[PDB]
């Protein structure tokens, strides 16, 4: 209960953040959520690969 | 001996020019969104803390 504003500390949530920085870049993210123990977990993966 | 009448010439130029060109472009655009109960699939995280 100690913070006072709360919808999501979406940016304080992560541990690991290393996304694939670009425009074209494709994802997929896995997610369990209990929510009655408390817990939840994410895991998101991205890629990309061009030439020309 | 020097003042005499003098020829007459015509001239005539052409100029011609010729452009062709040719463009192709494909693309896709995908995506998907699948819950289970305390577990979801989704294409990034803020995806599966919408689906909640």
């Amino acid at each position: 209960g100690l913070l006072a504003d709360d919808e999501f500390p979406v940016d304080e949530f992560l541990n690991v953040n290393l996304a694939s920085t670009s425009a074209n870049a494709s994802s997929i993210a896995f997610q369990v959520a209990k929510l009655g123990s408390g817990t939840l977990l994410d895991l998101e993966l991205s890629a990309l690969q061009n030439e020309s | 001996s020097l003042d005499i009448p003098v020829k007459q010439v015509q001239i005539e130029a052409r100029i011609v020019t010729v452009k062709e060109g040719n463009l192709e472009e494909l693309g896709v655009r995908w995506g998907v969104m699948s819950t289970n109960g305390s577990h979801s699939v989704g294409g990034s995280i803020e995806s599966n803390l919408w689906q909640k």
